């Protein structure tokens, strides 16, 4: 089944613990992951943008951390970055207000 | 100028999600932005009587800390937050003034810990006076900073 | 436009192509539409250019400046000389350029 | 234990005023968008506070008409809503 990487970044999520716990966790896992090649780079590149849309992870963690992903942005082809765009659009758009840099 | 505060998912439905019906209340009477209106009434049963009451801005950060974790070091916290520091004078001598706030440590330049105590405070001290809680400053005293103006 | 393309052609700060491009434009302006009274007056303005001289349709313009009847020859030579969103017919029979050109 | 813990409040500064949409003047001569300008008065429409003699339509540059007109007639773009002067 297809649901292994989605899986396998889901269980790097269980964690219940704190924001330095998730944030280290996928700052350091899915700066591996994102410069990646394949599937387990577009699940990286949507985990990152799914893991960055919490309170929890407050907001200029997830602002500048989003900063550093539209740095490290040239890393990726285009369709992979359009959909990008597209899901980051679909987080932004709830905290627009948050995220008007981004 | 105010600072750039994280305005949280409640304050959002209250304001923003407002701005969405806002179009519906209004299409073409647009828009000018005044975050003031914030509202926070608290109804808690906390303790057998659900009391409705209001308390100040920085604990219910620290709540949100307590569920998350014990504490939200300021490290992070500073970089997350960013304050325009402009009014900032004004709100350090009310901060270390006061001393009613249950708060880690208040230093000059930056206070390293923002994961405040429990609720050490009542209405008051003394009956006769030293009665002066909610925090004051910010609201009679506008004008009378204004006045220059 | 024709008062936008020509005096923008006439300036001196942009590039010499972009003067030219100016003037062609210009050029076009003249043709496309028939001649209002300061529209003309710019289209003999565009006459004393010896840069217009160099452009493709410069007998056309001559033939404007000669008062002179079009046929269908120098017509279909500035229309090989249009760009094709130009040449629209959009149900007014002839096009904007032929009905402006009877 | 848990009884007032310092949640939501309603609190005050200062914000606006007056607003920000701009929303300007008529700026080619520039009678205020509340008056009956020169070019309203042989007109002398129900102007809008917001209308000194403003018709954004499509006609959507429209000043003082013949300041506007003034500015339009030695070259034909009136660049600053971009049309033919009303
Ligand atoms: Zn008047
Ligand atoms: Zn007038
Ligand atoms: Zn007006």
């Amino acid at each position: 089944m297809a649901a292994a990487v989605r899986q396998d970044l889901a269980q790097l999520m269980n964690s219940s613990g704190s924001h330095k716990d998730l944030a280290g966790k996928y700052r350091q896992i899915l700066e591996k992951a994102i410069q990646l090649s394949g599937a387990e780079q577009l699940e990286a590149l949507k985990a990152f943008v799914e893991a960055m849309v919490n309170e929890n992870v407050s907001l200029v963690i997830s602002r500048q951390l989003l900063t550093d992903f539209c740095t490290h942005l040239p890393n990726l082809p285009d369709s992979t970055a359009k959909e990008i765009y597209h899901f980051t659009l679909e987080k932004i758009q709830p905290r627009v207000i948050s995220f008007e840099e981004q | 100028p105010s600072s750039t505060f994280a305005i949280p998912q409640e304050l959002e439905k209250s304001v923003q999600m407002f701005e969405l019906f806002y179009s519906q209340h209004f299409s073409g009477r647009k828009l000018t932005w005044l975050h003031y209106l914030c509202t926070g009434e608290v109804k808690m049963n906390y303790l057998g009587k659900p009391y409705v009451a209001m308390v100040t801005t920085y604990q219910m950060a620290v709540l949100l800390a307590f569920n998350n974790s014990e504490t939200v070091s300021y490290k992070e916290l500073q970089d997350s937050t960013q304050m325009n520091e402009k009014e900032l004078t004004k709100t350090i001598k009310s901060l270390l003034d006061v001393k009613m706030i249950n708060h880690d440590s208040e230093k000059e330049d930056i206070d390293a810990e923002s994961s405040f105590s429990l609720n050490m405070n009542f209405s008051s001290k003394r009956t006769k006076f030293k009665i002066t809680t909610s925090m004051q400053k910010d609201t009679p005293q506008e004008m009378e900073q204004t006045r220059s103006a | 436009a024709a008062q936008r393309y020509n005096e923008l052609s006439y300036k001196t700060i942009v590039h010499e192509s972009e003067r030219l491009e100016a003037l062609k434009h210009a050029l076009h302006c003249t043709i496309l539409a028939s001649a209002g009274q300061q529209r003309s007056r710019m289209l003999a303005t565009l006459f004393k250019d010896e840069r217009c001289q160099q452009l493709a349709a410069y007998g056309i313009l001559e033939k404007m400046y000669l008062d002179r009847i079009i046929r269908g020859n120098q017509l279909q030579e500035f229309a090989a000389m249009l760009m094709p969103h130009q040449k629209a017919t959009t149900a007014d029979g002839s096009s904007i350029l032929d009905r402006a050109v009877i | 234990a848990k009884k007032k813990r310092f949640e939501v409040k309603k609190w005050n500064a200062v914000a606006l005023w007056a607003w920000d949409i701009v929303v300007d003047n008529c700026a080619i001569c520039r009678n205020h968008i509340m008056d009956l300008c020169i070019e309203c008065q042989a007109n002398q429409a129900s102007a809008t506070s917001e209308e000194c003699t403003v018709a954004w339509g499509v006609c959507n540059h429209a000043f003082h008409f013949h300041c506007i007109s003034r500015w339009l007639k030695t070259r034909q773009v009136c660049p600053l809503d971009n049309r033919e002067w009303e």
